[PDB]
């Protein structure tokens, strides 16, 4: 490059930022996803489709692990997702080289959102088009956080993103209670993902990852075929 | 026609109202019977999609210029009733021509008629056609940005 | 909009052929009328705190 | 579209009234063209002929262009 | 140069352009009246009426030569009293980048310059003064250039 | 609509889209070429025609079938100048896998490294996003054959049989009708379908001089470009 | 002197829409293409209450529309339309009618009266040549 | 025949008696009179070349409803309205309107 | 409470306002953008007042050709002064009353004469009495500001 470095995101005359609001529009028209925190573990459930019978499902993965106990899904766009995965992978290593201890889940999200915000103020680039759902069972209590293209973190009990997320939002508002078990959380997570799905819900149309206090665990399609018997 | 849009210099508001009248009257609440409509243009790129939607304009059809045998057939049509001797190399006329237009091959049949009336000839020779194309070939190539981009 | 909620809660009880109304009838009635372009999303209004 | 003469009482059509129009093209009618000798033009005599071949012979030889099988431009 | 909807010349021109075009060939044959229409610019036109059917006899106007301009100046000088010792080689050599309007304009000025001093004749000196009076000696020393 | 400079540089639209990248998807179609990839049970076929407009032009320096490593080949569509720039990147990062890690690079991991680079060109706004496609083949240990496709947006996935180029929606529609009927796939069963799909979509029924076949096999993992004679041998064999 | 005439029509409309008489036992129905364009004083409840959207017909409605058109059509005995139901590239309702007409106009043309399940494929390929796919990017 | 006097028809009143003399069907508006009366070309599908695929397809949808609707009975399906002649210029698109007229 | 004691209080007890030394108000503007209490509050005060109520929408005075739409302006107020216990109601003064534009370009000066007449009748000649006007429209940024002093 040359030395331009001019930020292409400035304030509106109203006083809002324009490109971040447009980046949120790309997230809302993405694949639906749901995450539920249920007092012994946290369950991530995304919704994976294939436009043909020609694609392969053992290749592209949505639920992606980070350390040994920290999972991560998204709802926005695809190529930008893999960037900040590899960024967060290295970002958890400088914690572990220095402190010799697995990084707490709150400590990642402070660092990932700091990457993402500082990315928007600098010049020549667009913001990301990805929102995240990060979870983990650190120090007894499990956790569930959500980031955004603006770079703001939250702490949900149960949220949803992607298409028709407000419909899934009201559904969890009646479905979720003070506490459940892990298996009940999986049963209501498939229930809310079956809200806006299509007719074929096989072991390949959904893709589910959990966080035990024993650790992160990604579910193979065998159990998801077995657990979808009398689903929702 | 054209596309609807936002705040648009109030002259344009009328033409959208004229267009909305046309969309309603030819296909709306009433039943248009024994009536057929032939629309013809060159820029079908940006219109109202409510105008191009089927039911009112069912089958659109594209009409292409080059076939290399059509330009042979267009040439035989326009040079049908012309006095000559049959010494007409149509293939070299077809090969050397960038006419691309039945009006242009009408113009080529006009030009070779103009050279033939020069030097007092009732018949038309093949060289008149070779002068007819080169006048056509020069007249077109003295132009720039001659775009031909539809939908 | 108070009238619209009263009409929608009335219309929901009509199709059930019922002269009674619940609290939930109004909850789905307000959610019908509250249909705006400034969508909720939790991220439009929390990034600006 | 004709401007016929009408009786004021019987309303009968009896006249033709040669039907003028707007004054703007009336202002565009320029007659009495002065004869300019072609030799006033220098160096452009080929274009003069190609014009005279294009227009004047269609004006004169109306039937030479009809029996040949062509149409004047 | 059509398909361009940009303010303000996007609406008022294209119909009058079209109502021209659909009048020229159009639907019914118009073999009653001839059109000899002329421009001074080619490429700005869109290829809509620009093809054959309509205006197809492209008559380029070349730049007038030294021999063309010297011929033209001799024509406009014919109506006045001119001394016969006028070299057209010098005139064609000194006249550069003129047209028929500008070759006429020098010939009017060189006669009026001769009207000022009261002679009844002309020389090459009059026309050189007539040439210099056209542009009125365009020379600004931009002074950057050595 | 268009806000700011969303038609020009890689920023967002008010509709939550962008436009430069989806212009680049139909920057392939100015190439005027169609390539088909089919994976069988123990092979992986790449087939691609070539157009030779001039007799004064070689029949050697034309074919898009390139060789990344000794066990990985590819095919390029789109424009040609952007294609060979893409290939030198793939040749370069395959060798760095050897020098850093020691073993041969998998065909899956290479498509990540390519799609990351295409991401960045989308990402920073002051550079062009390189419109050309990418299809790889290769044999993995304890995984069999693979077929992948990088895109100028920056995403990839595995496939079973997937074409690219100009004609996909007729070519992929035929391959779906071929796969879902659950037939056998051995070697020549896989090669014959890779011809007849490209035969029926293009509707040519050609002479064995335009297409090139780049099969890789489990028994012979070397990337191999077929001879014109044996290309003619398969074509008359499927002919009844 | 034209935007004032449109504006006074709106004010005249809303007065006798809802003024001092609230004219009983009449109903007003409107049907435009874009509703984010018109006046926000029109969309208020108590003046217009039913904000009915007509979206594009999805799957499970194509089977409804195909059933109703071909209830009147004398088509083939053993053609199935189900391959052309799960298709992408969303299709408006009037397109289905055009496909059915374009099939029949092709069915007449070779002096026939019934369907051989090839004219439907031509009509489907005919009507679809437009701009297309979601590009499998940003999901 | 007062049953024909439909509320919205047009009549001719007497000048003095003012009563109805003769009813008149419609108006013409001599503006659009000029868009009716003109000759196309007396052309006969023979002043056109290389287009018989497009021509026969176009004639199929126009001629058949205005001539023989019994084929459309035997199918049942209603015929559609019309076509669009889009094309880059000079291809001969106004020449077809001569032919059908 | 503001409207009741700006309308019924000048009527029922005018001697109070004639005792301080200042004059009684006659001009009321109501505005609310979504239409909240813009007719109900009008029809209620039209109900329990025992006073004459005149409602004229600001869209009727337009009349086809010239002058006729202007002459009935003064013909209204002389009827309004004919019954001194009366209130004129205006409905949606937004079109007639926008802005005095140019005359050769758009902004046709035909309804402008009525706005000139309306402003110069109530206070152009004599300050009348027992006449209360009520104007109800939203959009208080687009109508004219001379009647807003
Ligand atoms: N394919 C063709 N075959 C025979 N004659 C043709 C053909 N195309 C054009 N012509 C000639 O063109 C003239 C008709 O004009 P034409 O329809 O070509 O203009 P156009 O295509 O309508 O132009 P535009 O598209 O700009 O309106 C006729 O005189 C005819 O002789
Ligand atoms: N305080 C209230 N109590 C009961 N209903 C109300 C109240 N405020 C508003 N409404 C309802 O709102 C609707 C609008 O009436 P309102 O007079 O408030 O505005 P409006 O005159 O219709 O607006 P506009 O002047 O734009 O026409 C009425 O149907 C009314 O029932």
């Amino acid at each position: 490059e040359r030395g331009y470095s001019f930020s292409l995101t400035t304030f509106s005359p109203s006083g809002k930022l324009v490109q971040i609001e447009y980046a949120l529009a790309a997230v809302a028209g993405g694949a639906p996803s749901v995450g539920i925190k249920a007092a012994n573990g946290v369950v991530l459930a995304t919704e994976k489709k294939q436009k043909s019978i020609l694609y392969d499902e053992r290749s592209v993965h949505k639920v992606e692990p980070i350390t040994k106990h920290i999972g991560l899904v998204y709802s926005g766009m695809g190529p930008d997702y893999r960037v900040l995965v590899h960024r967060a992978r290295k970002l958890a290593q400088q914690y572990y080289l220095v402190y010799q201890e697995p990084i707490p889940t709150a400590q990642l999200v402070q660092r990932v959102a700091s990457v993402m915000q500082e990315y928007t103020q600098s010049g020549g680039v667009r913001p990301f088009g990805v929102s995240l759902l990060i979870c983990g069972w650190n120090e007894g209590r499990p956790y569930l956080f959500q980031s955004d293209p603006s770079g703001a973190y939250f702490a949900w009990k149960a949220t949803a993103m992607g298409k028709n997320y407000v419909n899934g939002k009201t559904f969890l508002e009646k479905r979720y209670n003070e506490d459940l078990e892990l298996e009940d959380a999986i049963h209501t997570a498939i229930l809310t993902l079956k809200e806006s799905f299509e007719g074929q819900m096989t072991e390949d149309n959904i893709e589910v990852g959990i966080c035990n206090e024993a650790g992160f665990r990604r579910l193979t399609p065998t159990e998801v075929k077995d657990y979808l018997a009398a689903i929702a | 026609g054209g596309r609807r849009f936002s705040e648009g210099t109030s002259a344009d508001r009328e033409i959208q109202r004229t267009l909305m009248e046309l969309l309603n009257q030819m296909d709306g609440f009433d039943t248009l019977h024994r009536v057929k409509m032939i629309m013809a243009t060159n820029r079908p790129d940006t219109l109202d999609p409510a105008l191009l939607r089927p039911g009112r304009l069912d089958r659109k059809i594209h009409i292409d210029l080059p076939n290399e045998q059509a330009r042979l057939d267009i040439l035989k049509i326009h040079a049908g009733p012309i006095t000559k001797h049959g010494e007409i190399d149509y293939e070299a006329i077809v090969k050397l021509s960038d006419g691309f237009n039945g009006a242009d091959l009408r113009n080529v049949c006009t030009e070779a008629g103009m050279f033939a009336i020069r030097a007092d000839h009732d018949f038309v020779v093949q060289e008149d056609f070779m002068k007819a194309v080169r006048k056509v070939a020069d007249s077109k190539k003295l132009e720039s940005k001659l775009d031909y981009k539809p939908v | 909009e108070v009238k619209g909620v009263c009409t929608e809660a009335g219309m929901y009880a009509l199709r059930e052929r019922r002269v009674h109304v619940t609290q939930e009838d109004f909850e789905m009635a307000v959610a019908k009328v509250m249909q705006k372009d400034s969508e909720k999303n939790m991220s439009i209004k929390k990034l600006w705190k | 579209g004709d401007l016929v003469g009408v009786n004021k009482d019987s309303y009968l059509i009896l006249e033709t009234l040669p039907t003028e129009y707007d004054s703007r093209v009336k202002a565009m009618e320029v007659d009495e063209r002065p004869t300019e000798q072609y030799s006033d033009i220098g160096g452009l005599d080929k274009q003069i002929q190609e014009l005279v071949e294009a227009i004047v012979l269609p004006m004169n030889h109306k039937e030479k262009f009809e029996n040949l099988g062509i149409q004047p431009p | 140069k059509r398909f361009d909807s940009e303010k303000a010349g996007d609406r008022e021109v294209q119909r009058t352009m079209l109502e021209l075009l659909n009048q020229l060939d159009g639907f019914q044959p118009n073999t009653q009246v001839k059109v000899i229409a002329a421009t001074n610019r080619v490429d700005i036109l869109d290829p809509a009426l620009l093809r054959s059917g309509r205006l197809d006899r492209k008559i380029e106007f070349p730049m007038p030569n030294e021999e063309a301009r010297a011929r033209i100046m001799q024509i406009h000088s014919r109506k006045m009293n001119v001394s016969p010792d006028v070299n057209y080689e010098e005139l064609a050599r000194c006249t550069d980048d003129f047209n028929g309007a500008q070759c006429k304009a020098v010939c009017v000025e060189a006669g009026m310059i001769a009207l000022r001093r009261g002679a009844t004749e002309l020389t090459h000196e009059d026309y050189m003064e007539g040439i210099l009076e056209v542009q009125a000696k365009k020379k600004a020393n931009l002074q950057y250039y050595a | 609509s268009s806000a700011g400079f969303d038609r020009h540089i890689t920023i967002f639209s008010p509709e939550g889209r962008l436009y430069q990248v989806e212009y680049a998807f139909k920057a392939i179609n100015q190439g005027g070429l169609t390539s088909v990839a089919v994976r069988g049970k123990d092979c992986a076929v790449i087939v691609t025609q070539k157009k030779v407009p001039d007799k004064l032009l070689d029949s050697s320096t034309v074919t898009h079938l390139f060789k990344i490593t000794e066990n990985i080949g590819c095919v390029m569509t789109g424009m040609t100048a952007d294609s060979r720039s893409q290939v030198q990147r793939a040749r370069y990062e395959a060798a760095n896998w050897k020098y850093k890690y020691g073993y041969e690079i998998p065909v899956d991991m290479l498509c990540k490294r390519i799609a990351d680079i295409s991401q960045v060109y989308t990402q920073n706004a002051e550079m062009r996003p390189l419109g050309c496609c990418m299809i790889l083949i290769g044999i993995d240990e304890e995984q069999g054959p693979q077929v992948y496709k990088c895109d100028p947006a920056g995403y990839y996935c595995g496939f079973k049989a997937t074409a690219a180029g100009v004609k996909q929606t007729e070519s992929t529609s035929f391959l779906e009708k071929k796969v879902k009927k659950k037939f056998d796939w051995t070697f020549e069963q896989t090669v014959e379908t890779a011809i007849t799909c490209l035969s029926t979509v293009l509707s040519i029924d050609f002479k064995p001089s335009e297409i090139e076949v780049g099969v890789v096999t489990v028994e012979n993992p070397k990337f191999r470009i077929l001879t014109e004679a044996e290309i003619d041998a398969h074509l008359v064999a499927l002919a009844e | 002197g034209a935007d004032r005439e449109v504006q006074r029509i709106l004010l005249e409309l809303l007065n006798q829409m809802d003024g001092f008489d609230q004219n009983v036992n009449v109903k007003v129905i409107m049907a435009t293409n874009r509703a984010d364009t018109l006046d926000p004083a029109l969309l208020r409840p108590g003046r217009l209450d039913r904000k009915i959207e007509f979206p594009l017909p999805d799957r499970r409605q194509k089977r409804l529309i195909f059933s109703t058109i071909t209830s009147k059509m004398n088509l083939s005995e053993e053609v199935d339309l189900e391959d052309y139901v799960a298709r992408p590239d969303k299709i408006s309702g009037a397109d289905i009618n055009s496909i059915c007409q374009e099939s029949g106009m092709l069915a007449v043309r070779e002096n026939r009266y019934i369907v051989l399940a090839k004219d439907f494929e031509k009509a489907y390929k005919t009507v679809i040549k437009k701009d297309e796919q979601e590009h499998e990017f940003y999901k | 025949d007062k049953s024909k006097l439909k509320p919205g028809t047009r009549v001719a009143l007497d000048m003095t008696t003012l009563t109805i003399m003769r009813y008149l069907p419609r108006e013409v508006d001599p503006l659009v009179y000029n868009m009716s009366h003109e000759d196309p070309g007396n052309v006969s599908y023979s002043e056109i070349g290389g287009l018989s695929e497009q021509i026969r397809e176009l004639r199929e949808v126009i001629e058949l409803p205005l001539t023989n609707p019994e084929l459309f009975q035997r199918v049942g399906i209603i015929p559609p309205k019309g076509c669009l002649l889009y094309g880059p210029p000079g291809t001969g698109k106004t020449l077809l309107a001569r032919a059908v007229a | 409470k503001e409207i009741k004691e700006v309308i019924e209080l000048p009527v029922k007890h005018p001697e109070l306002f004639e005792a301080l030394g200042i004059a009684q108000p006659k001009g009321v503007l109501l505005y609310g953008p979504p239409g909240t209490g813009k007719t109900l509050l009008a029809r209620a005060v039209a109900h329990h007042t025992d006073c004459t109520f005149i409602r004229v929408s600001g869209s009727e005075l337009v009349q086809k050709f010239i002058g006729e739409g202007a002459r009935m302006v003064r013909e209204l107020f002389v009827m309004a002064r004919e019954h001194a216990p009366s209130i004129i109601f205006m409905d949606e003064i937004d079109s007639i009353g926008s802005s005095r534009l140019e005359g050769g370009s758009g902004g046709d000066s035909e309804v402008q004469r009525t706005m000139l007449e309306l402003l110069n009748q109530l206070d152009g000649f004599e300050a009348t009495k027992n006449i209360k006007v009520i104007m109800a429209t939203n959009r208080i940024d687009i109508l004219d500001s001379a009647l807003l002093r």
